[PDB]
């Protein structure tokens, strides 16, 4: 039953790949659907048996790579992390599935859609269960595959080429760390199986010399695997792709690019805790890296006018959260805000769509409003994901975002201090983007075209039935698992996450924080929801300033063109290899 | 032979490898023939393949024989692909190609996957050649390693970018307007490739279970200890 | 505040490293019925309520050790 | 789509491979002091040295700080 | 469009309907199932189960790998 | 209406290898490497498939491994 | 559906009975802007963008400073197949 | 209209025959000069002593003496 | 729309009163009643 | 013609290897080369079989791993340490 | 008689 | 649908409304009823153990 | 003539400059009712110079308005989905005409 979980998506996108002439889109619809949606009660069933049984479930089919001490082998490994990743990623993309049914069924080529997301399905499978660091690898550069094959899925567009190309390359700038961490973790252990090294991992000691340097090699290992980590999470060195995603159809921005795929990192880290958890270097990177990349993203997304593009730097900022939680030695808590995510993310990516497509693919928020009435469900759905997401009291979100700014509150060091500061003013400006999106979006006086409002409908119901489990994810999955998952003392997790006793710190963020400390959040999203409506509707010459002072004009731009960082990019890095390429390698020498 | 002059040489081997891999990789992103594009690939993958075997341990040697017999599949696929192309329209020129997916779909199909391969994807059989080469150059020297990981940023880059200009995109009926995919004897000529790749890929086992000795005492000649 | 709960007993009742502190004794019977509950939230409260009580207080205590600790700072920079 | 532009001028050497407003080395200014932001803030938070103003003593486990749990020797 | 009903693919091409797709999608669907009994078989043998679970698990029913490896000095 | 009202394509678009079919009753012509390469193909399978799995394991691991084994034992049940 | 010729010229020449200078009573499908109603060639090219609103278009520049009567502007939107 | 061969644009061969022919156009201006001291001389002397540094530093972490090379 | 261009562009945007589009800051928070009465009810059965 | 079985060698070191001069009987050298090929190999199928013990002890252990594989542990890198052709030496 | 006991006996042959 | 100067607004179907009232009531329940078990002890007003 | 030319040339760049400012008022404004505001003032700019006639001065000025438009114009330009650099822009087009697909290629005879 196992292998079935990790196959089925495998068979079902192996059907609709090279039998769709046979199905057509219908019969590939339905057989994607079903193979996924199987292997996600399976998960379910799995999810009763390892984490709430605790009896994990070890599997190895064959050797993959034997070669002396080299010992990499196709091996399954399912404990708790295991099975909760296995429940987000199966049942967000039987929902995908579901609404893609219905979203795509104008589209021509619907059996070759239904496909890719299957096989990225499994690569996903192959990714989160894993029990050695290649077939993790596998994993990851599947996920990578399958994320580019779907954001050109559009091929006749030369934007979705552009941004499907740049995905790869900077995912490929990720794995060349990731891998580097690998050939360390070898070097170090002799070994790549994940028991192996976790049992091993705080005995070394040793230095090494990387690069004419000599390093403490557990150190080294670990910022190796973070750049990874970093690649796949769209964190501040490795971020510009995700935005240029949303070039791929909505359910593959809900699915790839905001659940599963772009948590890969997350997940990464949190299953090798025991390796990391003896870097205190790593720790620091990991926590200032998450902390600037939070800010970074909240701060782009405020003048966004395209909803993808919000949504888009809104997984970006949640992803820096995760990640900083990770580096202050909470990994439950970053997972807990892993699966919450999922749901309210998924559930606001999938409501965008709705309206897209019922205003006739617009996308401008600028050319929308007064939507309300028209489309309520929609509404309804974005409302709850929006409040789940800024973190409004006792939703979904609401008990992992500010466990982890407390526990940041918690740690009194400076990467500590860095994230408290920097995710506390995030919070403002998510909250402020979040109302902005839903104030323009459905409130204001309409700015819309008369064409589009007399051609308008809500979701047919193979795309609201996705809408209200999310819903109800958004709005009781939070409470319902945060005992369980970070529930003081609780042994849900058993051996698959590890924190240190000098790291744990969740006692005293619930217990000597000062009250006010745990009210900020609140506090601050008032004060952000209350900013958008004071612009966005009181506001009659707050953008005079652009069109006349130099200094508050290029600073709109610089908000809006993402602090020029791919200008930038293109400008000095990727223009300068390509100039070598022909005037010196080529035409010099 | 010379094990006291290939220890001498072994940084000596080491720059022209990781030169070679660097500038020839470069001069890949800004070739416009199919097959000058092709056939610079192969300068980066046999330099990788001489890294690992000055390398002088199991992973290195391992890894330079197979890559070497997978190279010998991948790029003798990849020819095959430029040569099916030529032969129906005779211009080796990438900009007068595109939009081929739409009247070449399984040409496309075929193109992609070893396109897949030479950019060393896990579960092709360059792949594993590839990562056992870094693993055996990693533990006598990681700068070396370190400059060798590159080519998996530079190899993507130009095997995508030839891709996508070949096969993505729009027609363009002013140059070419009459298509034809692949015939039987095409399709056969590909299959044996594809499961050579495909079973070099997931199971190496059959490979290296018969090399081992035979690497491990050339490994091992000329010291006793 | 003694520890009550022995290695034995921590390592059979398989708590997390940093769970083994003083508080330990109590933290078993509530992982036993959390486990029985499938963790539902409403339920183990007694349990949860008792462990929690517990840990908070060994805050208290480590918080008043600071505050001492942090008064003999003071003392030391009015006699300089 | 509509119709691909078939040329009637030389090419040029690099035309293989041929962000509006703002200038190159401007953009690197601005992008220079978003970053010099995170580095100031960074410095301010090693002037606060919040570690020195921790408002607990360090945790202290049983049974010599949990050595043998923690893989020392028993 | 006009020349892609010419043009043979694997996934059906453009706006695929074929007439017959229901009873295909039901042979499919059985030979899906009959792939799939073979991977239970082979899943349930080489499934590992070293802890008992707590409450009984449906895996009890076809796994006869539970508290198999407790003497792990003696893996090879 | 998707779902009830079966397709029209009564033949699919194009043909597989792009091989115009034979008249009706008649059968294509195998073209003279047909033969020979489908043969080679047959006996590489069963040559590879038989022989691989039936030729005897002497791999250098193989033999460590057992030589391996026995060394433990005799260690450990010696001192 | 495609929109009849009719319903093009009742729309357009509906846009164009909004503009305040322009008098509801001489406004036909073959009057020109500049000539007719009186109009400085400013007032076409808001006309124009009027026009582009009323039915979802983006006219290049170029073409939009042709349209300069309301026949043009009408076949203009009747050819255009996105309209 | 007939023929499935491309129909050759000029300027596009001209561009494809220039690529071909560029080692005409070698000068040894002082450009050329640079880039064939920076990128052919001193970038390969950089990283073979990087490299050798390499072997060095792990000679010196074993306690052992530097190895000679070439 | 004081001058002659704002006043035609706000004489084309008559349609734009249209009565469910328009005011939709009433709707903003729905099931805001109901969620509150089934509130009330709730804590008056919990009295008894 | 081959007989079944696994393949036999002989367990000692050939007779006729001087380590001050190796290149004096070359028929020795060979064999001793081919010697120390297999007793590297027999070293790697130990730490191959102690890591099995360490990957075992992780997963039945869990939480207590740390105190009950620690010998285990210590064995496995001890026979990881100058282990086949890796880094390091003898 | 079974396939794989001929052919373990050939190979050993032929080797 | 109800048609305004030319633009024509479509009435949603009642089981959408429904299904948005609806949702939305359960959310505000939801957060009334949770704020009021246990909003006390995040004012930090008492503790969950007293009693 | 020259002359006429010369000024019906003038008159186009006007007329293209204040498209392309007028449209971009609604970028920077969003709600119709700033616009209205807006584009009035924008029409005011023009009108005050509307009734120069020295034509190297009308140079200057458009010049000096191109200059203008391209400084402070909209990092975020509004376009409608199908146009070009739109969202939906050569996403599913209907294939172009001409396209002949050969059957029974390369066959040994
Ligand atoms: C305190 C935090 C300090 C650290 C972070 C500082 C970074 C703050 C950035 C401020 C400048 C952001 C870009 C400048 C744009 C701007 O601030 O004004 C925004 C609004 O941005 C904010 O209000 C700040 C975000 C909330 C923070 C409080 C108006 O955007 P418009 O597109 O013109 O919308 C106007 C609507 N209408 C055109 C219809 C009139
Ligand atoms: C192992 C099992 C893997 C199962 C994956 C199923 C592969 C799907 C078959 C290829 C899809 C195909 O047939 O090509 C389509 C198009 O061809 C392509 O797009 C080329 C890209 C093919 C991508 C296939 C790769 C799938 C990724 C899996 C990678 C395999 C893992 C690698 C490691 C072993 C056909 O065109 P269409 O029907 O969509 O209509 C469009 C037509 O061209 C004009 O209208
Ligand atoms: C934003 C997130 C970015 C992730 C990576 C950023 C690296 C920042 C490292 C700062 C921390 C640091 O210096 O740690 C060092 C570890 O070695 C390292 O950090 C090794 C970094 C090498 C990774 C770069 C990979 C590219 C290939 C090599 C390039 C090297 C040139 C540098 C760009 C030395 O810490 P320690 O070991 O002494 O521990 C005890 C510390 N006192
Ligand atoms: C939730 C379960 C799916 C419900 C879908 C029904 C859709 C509907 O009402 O049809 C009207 C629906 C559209 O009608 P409208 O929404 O009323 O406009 O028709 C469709 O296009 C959907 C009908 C077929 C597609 C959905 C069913 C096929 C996938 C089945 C997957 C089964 C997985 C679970 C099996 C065990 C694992
Ligand atoms: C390291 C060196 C970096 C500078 C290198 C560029 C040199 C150069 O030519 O620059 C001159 C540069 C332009 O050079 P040009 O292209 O030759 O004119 O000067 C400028 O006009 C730009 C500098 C002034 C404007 C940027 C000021 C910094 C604003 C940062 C705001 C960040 C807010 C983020 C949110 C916080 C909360
Ligand atoms: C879809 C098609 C994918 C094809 C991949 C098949 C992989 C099967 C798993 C591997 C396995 O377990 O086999 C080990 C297995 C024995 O494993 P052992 O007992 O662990 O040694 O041997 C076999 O069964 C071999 C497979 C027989 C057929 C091989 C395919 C031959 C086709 C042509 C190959 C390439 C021709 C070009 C010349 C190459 C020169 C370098
Ligand atoms: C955000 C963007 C910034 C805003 C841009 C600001 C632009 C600057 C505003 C003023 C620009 C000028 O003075 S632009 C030049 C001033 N105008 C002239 O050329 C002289 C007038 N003569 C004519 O040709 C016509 O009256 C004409 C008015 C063209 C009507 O054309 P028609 O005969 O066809 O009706």
């Amino acid at each position: 039953m196992y292998l079935l979980i990790v196959f089925l998506p495998l068979l079902g996108s192996s059907v609709a790949g090279f039998f769709g002439r046979f199905l057509g889109s219908e019969g590939s619809a339905i057989m994607t659907t079903t193979c996924v949606s199987f292997s996600s009660i399976l998960s379910l069933i799995a999810f009763y048996e390892v984490a709430l049984g605790a009896s994990a479930c070890y599997l190895r089919i064959a050797p993959w790579i034997s070669s002396e001490m080299f010992d990499a082998s196709w091996g399954f490994l399912f404990d708790s992390l295991t099975v909760v990743m296995l429940i987000v990623v199966t049942f967000i993309s039987s929902l995908v599935h579901l609404y893609s049914i219905s979203y795509m069924s104008e589209d021509p080529h619907s059996p070759r859609f239904m496909c890719y997301l299957s096989i990225f399905t499994f690569f996903m499978l192959m990714l989160v269960t894993g029990d050695n660091f290649l077939q993790l690898f596998l994993g990851w550069e599947g996920v990578g595959l399958a994320s580019y094959l779907l954001i050109h899925f559009w091929f006749t567009r030369l934007q979705a080429d552009k941004a499907a190309i740049k995905a790869m390359l900077v995912n490929r700038v990720g794995d060349f760390g990731l891998a580097l961490g690998i050939l360390g973790c070898f070097t170090l252990f002799q070994t790549v199986d994940f028991s192996t090294i976790f049992a091993c991992a705080s005995v070394p000691r040793n230095s090494w010399i990387f690069c004419n340097m000599r390093l403490n090699a557990i150190s080294l290992i670990c910022i190796l695997l973070f750049i990874g980590a970093v690649g796949k999470s769209a964190q501040i060195g490795l971020h510009t792709w995700l935005p240029d995603a949303m070039e791929g159809p909505t359910p593959v921005s809900a699915l790839i690019h905001a659940a599963t795929m772009v948590t890969a990192g997350v997940f990464m880290i949190a299953r090798c805790s025991p390796l990391f958890e003896y870097s205190p270097t790593a720790l620091i990177v990991i926590t200032f890296a998450g902390a600037m990349t939070s800010f970074l993203a909240a701060t782009t997304g405020i003048l966004q006018n395209d909803l993808k593009r919000v949504i888009a730097y809104s997984t970006c900022s949640q992803l820096g959260y995760m990640i900083f939680a990770c580096g202050i030695s909470n990994y439950s808590v970053s997972v807990f805000h892993l699966m919450n995510h999922a749901f309210f993310k998924a559930l606001l990516f999938l409501s965008a769509g709705s309206v897209i497509h019922a205003m006739s693919d617009e996308q401008d928020m600028r050319k929308m409003g007064g939507l309300a009435s028209s489309f309520p469900l929609t509404y309804a759905m974005m409302l709850i994901g929006s409040l789940s997401l800024i973190g409004f009291p006792f939703l979904t979100g609401f008990y992992s975002k500010d466990v982890i700014l407390e526990l940041a509150y918690t740690k009194y060091t400076i990467s500590g201090n860095f994230a408290f500061w920097l995710g506390s003013v995030s919070v403002l400006f998510t909250s402020y983007y979040s109302f902005r999106l839903l104030f323009l979006t459905f409130l204001v006086p309409t700015n819309s075209f008369g064409r589009d409002i007399s051609r308008c409908h809500d979701a047919p119901i193979p795309m609201a039935i996705p809408l209200i489990l999310l819903a109800l994810g958004s709005l009781f999955v939070g409470y319902l698992a945060k005992d369980m998952m970070i529930g003081l003392g609780t042994n849900f997790w058993a051996n698959s996450l590890l924190v240190l006793p000098k790291n744990e710190i969740l006692a005293e963020s619930e217990f000597a924080a000062p009250t006010i400390i745990k009210l900020i959040p609140i506090l601050f999203s008032t004060l952000g929801a209350f900013v958008a409506y004071n612009v966005n509707l009181v506001a009659d010459q707050f953008q005079r300033a652009f069109q006349t002072s130099t200094f508050c004009n290029r600073l709109y731009s610089f908000f809006n063109k993402r602090w020029f960082f791919d200008q930038v990019l293109n400008d000095f890095l990727v223009r300068s290899f390509l100039r070598f390429g022909y005037e010196v390698s080529f035409e010099a020498l | 032979m010379f094990p006291e002059a290939t220890l001498c040489f072994t940084p000596f081997i080491y720059t022209l490898s990781a030169i070679a891999i660097i500038y020839t990789s470069l001069t890949t992103l800004r070739q416009i023939d199919l097959k000058k594009i092709i056939a610079y690939s192969s300068v980066a993958h046999m330099n990788l393949v001489t890294i690992g075997m000055f390398s002088l341990n199991i992973q290195g040697i391992g890894g330079s024989i197979l890559l070497m017999l997978s190279h010998g599949l991948v790029s003798s696929a990849l020819f095959l692909c430029v040569g099916v192309l030529y032969d129906r329209h005779k211009t080796r020129l990438v900009r007068y190609y595109g939009g081929l997916v739409s009247t070449m779909p399984n040409f496309s199909t075929i193109f992609f996957f070893f396109t897949l391969a030479n950019m060393s994807l896990p579960g092709t059989s360059s792949f594993i050649g590839e990562f056992l080469i870094l693993v055996g150059a990693f533990q006598r020297n990681s700068l070396v390693a370190t400059l060798a990981a590159l080519g998996m940023i530079l190899g993507a880059a130009y095997s995508l970018w030839l891709y996508n200009r070949v096969v993505s995109g729009n027609l363009k009926p002013d140059f070419l307007h009459k298509f034809s995919d692949l015939n039987g004897r095409e399709v056969f000529i590909f299959i044996p490739f594809l499961v050579g790749l495909v079973w070099m890929g997931v199971y190496p086992k059959v490979f290296l279970d018969c090399m081992h000795t035979s690497v491990s005492n050339l490994v091992q000649h000329g010291k006793f200890h | 505040k003694k520890m009550i709960a022995t290695q034995e007993e921590m390592s059979a009742a398989k708590i997390a490293l940093g769970s083994r502190d003083m508080c330990a004794h109590l933290l078993i019977p509530l992982n036993k019925c959390r486990q029985a509950e499938f963790y539902l939230p409403w339920k183990c409260e007694d349990e949860r309520h008792v462990y929690e009580k517990c840990e908070y207080e060994l805050v208290m205590e480590r918080m008043l050790a600071m505050k001492k600790i942090r008064e003999e700072e003071a003392l030391a920079k009015q006699n300089k | 789509v509509g119709k691909h532009i078939v040329p009637d001028k030389p090419l040029s050497v690099n035309d293989e491979l041929m962000a509006d407003t703002v200038g190159k080395y401007e953009a690197l200014a601005w992008l220079s002091g978003g970053l010099g932001f995170f580095v100031g803030l960074g410095l301010l938070a090693v002037l606060n040295d919040k570690a020195s103003k921790v408002p607990f003593t360090p945790r202290v486990y049983p049974y010599d700080n949990l050595r043998v749990e923690l893989g020392g020797e028993p | 469009g006009d020349f892609r009903a010419k043009v043979w693919s694997m996934t059906g091409g453009p706006n695929c309907r074929p007439k017959h797709w229901r009873r295909n999608t039901a042979i499919a669907m059985f030979g899906v199932f009959l792939v799939c009994i073979p991977i239970a078989k082979l899943s349930a043998k080489l499934e590992q189960r070293p802890h008992m679970p707590v409450r009984p698990i449906p895996s009890q029913i076809w796994c006869k790998n539970f508290g198999t490896k407790d003497d792990y000095e003696k893996e090879h | 209406s998707r779902w009830a009202t079966p397709g029209h394509e009564e033949r699919p678009k194009g043909y597989f290898m792009n091989r115009t079919p034979p008249a009706p009753g008649q059968s294509r012509k195998w073209e003279d490497w047909e033969l020979p390469c489908y043969i080679t193909s047959f006996l590489t399978i069963v040559i590879l498939g038989v022989g691989l799995n039936a030729k005897p394991d002497l791999s250098i691991e193989t033999w460590a491994h057992q030589k391996a084994l026995e060394r433990l034992e005799m260690e450990k049940l010696a001192t | 559906d495609h929109l009849s010729r009719e319903a093009v010229v009742d729309r357009v020449l509906d846009v164009v009975k909004s503009f305040p200078k322009v008098d509801p009573s001489k406004v036909t499908p073959e009057v020109h802007f500049q000539n007719d109603l009186g109009l400085d060639s400013l007032d076409t090219v808001e006309i124009v963008m009027a026009i582009e609103e009323e039915f979802k278009l983006e006219i290049p520049d170029k073409e939009a400073d042709k349209i300069d009567s309301c026949s043009l502007a009408i076949e203009y939107v009747y050819n255009h197949p996105m309209s | 209209g007939g023929g499935m061969e491309t129909n050759k644009n000029k300027f596009i061969e001209d561009w494809g025959s220039a690529r071909e022919n560029l080692e005409h156009n070698f000068r040894w201006t002082r450009r050329n000069f640079a880039l064939i001291g920076i990128f052919g001389i001193a970038l390969p002397i950089i990283v073979y002593k990087g490299i050798v540094k390499d072997f060095h530093m792990q000679d010196e972490d074993a306690g052992r003496p530097h190895r000679k090379f070439l | 729309p004081l001058g002659t261009t704002g006043e035609f562009f706000r004489r084309r945007d008559e349609w734009r009163k249209h009565p469910m589009l328009s005011n939709q800051m009433r709707h903003a928070l729905p099931g805001i009643g109901i969620g509150v009465g089934a509130f009330c009810v709730y804590l008056v059965g919990e009295q008894i | 013609g081959r007989k079944k079985g696994l393949p036999e060698f002989e367990e000692s070191a050939p007779d006729g290897f001087d380590p001050e001069n190796p290149y004096k009987d070359p028929v020795a050298m060979v064999e001793m080369r081919e010697h120390i090929v297999r007793e590297k190999w027999i070293q790697i199928e130990k730490a191959k079989i102690l890591r099995e013990k360490v990957k075992w002890c992780y997963r039945v252990e869990g939480v207590n791993h740390y105190q009950k594989c620690r010998h285990l542990v210590q064995q496995y890198l001890d026979s990881t340490r100058g282990v086949g052709w890796g880094k390091d030496h003898r | 008689g079974f396939i794989m006991e001929f052919a373990e006996n050939l190979v050993l042959r032929l080797m | 649908g109800i048609t305004y100067k030319g633009v024509t607004v479509h009435t949603p179907k009642t089981w959408h409304t429904v299904t948005g009232k609806g949702l939305c009531a359960v959310m505000w329940f939801w957060i009334l009823y949770r704020a009021k078990q246990d909003g006390p002890v995040v004012m930090g007003w008492r503790h969950p153990w007293d009693g | 003539a020259a002359y006429f030319a010369r000024r019906a040339a003038q008159k186009e760049r006007v007329r293209i400059l204040y498209r392309r400012a007028l449209k971009d008022t609604l970028n920077w404004a969003v709600h119709r009712h700033i616009f209205y505001r807006d584009a009035s003032d924008l029409r005011e700019k023009f009108n005050v110079n509307q009734d120069v006639e020295d034509v190297d001065r009308i140079d200057k000025l458009i010049a000096h308005g191109e200059a203008e438009y391209n400084k402070w114009r909209h990092p975020d330009p509004y376009i409608v989905p199908w146009a070009p650099g739109g969202s939906k822009f050569c996403r599913n087009p209907t294939p172009p005409a001409g396209i002949e697909i050969v059957y029974n290629y390369g066959l040994e005879d």
